């Protein structure tokens, strides 16, 4: 199977035609995506099989073939880039300055970009191209727009 | 049954479309992973 580092679309042949349900990152032999995209289910990569290794519904994350590898974090000051991979459209970098999700357990960066639901799992990057989290788990604000958290896992 | 297709490289791109605001929101994270606005 294709284990090349990079950004990937998560597709399904269950519904009419081929439908993009999400996006994920391949890094160091591990596939990283959001839990709500696959719901823990196994993935196909050509003829190779990707089996889930770690997952957590609260964090809304899941890794395949190995533990979570992404550990870079937003510095709190710099602009970041969402490598948005929308359904039926090409990968497109979009630079934004993140906001903050103020929670009882600490603050989290948040990207205020609006994209289709199939864009869930698109990586958020820092100036050196390191993945600082995934886009796809957020909230809808007063004006109907979508604000996603910068969801990052823990590296063991 | 789900499958993956490569969509590109992970790189920082100079001169990309800069857009979007930076709000400071009050939120709550539930056991099911759902974020919500606290007011
Ligand atoms: C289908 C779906 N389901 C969740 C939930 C995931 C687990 C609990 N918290 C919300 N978000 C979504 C979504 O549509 N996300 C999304 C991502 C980018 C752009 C637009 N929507």
């Amino acid at each position: 199977g294709e284990t090349t580092d990079g950004v990937y679309r998560v597709m399904t042949r269950r519904l009419l035609g081929s439908t993009q349900v999400g996006v994920g990152v391949m890094q160091e032999g591990v596939f990283h995506t959001m839990w709500h995209v696959t719901k823990g289910a196994a993935l196909r990569s050509g003829e190779g099989r990707l089996d889930p290794y770690w997952g957590d519904v609260k964090q809304d994350l899941v890794s395949y073939c190995g533990p979570w590898k992404l550990d870079a974090a937003w510095d709190g000051l710099s602009e970041v880039q969402l490598l948005a991979v929308p359904p039926g459209e090409r990968a497109k970098n979009i630079q934004t300055l993140p906001g903050i999700f103020k929670t009882k357990d600490g603050d989290i960066g948040a990207v205020a970009l609006d994209y289709p639901a199939g864009t869930s799992g698109s990586p958020i990057l820092d100036k050196c191209g390191r993945v600082i989290g995934l886009y796809g788990n957020g909230v809808v604000i007063k004006n109907g727009s979508y604000v996603s958290a910068i969801t990052q896992g823990k590296r063991e | 049954d789900m499958y993956i297709e490569r969509a590109g490289d992970i790189t920082w791109e100079k001169d990309a479309e800069v857009t979007g605001n930076s709000p400071r929101l009050d939120v709550a994270l539930d056991e099911s992973g759902d974020f919500s606005l606290v007011e």
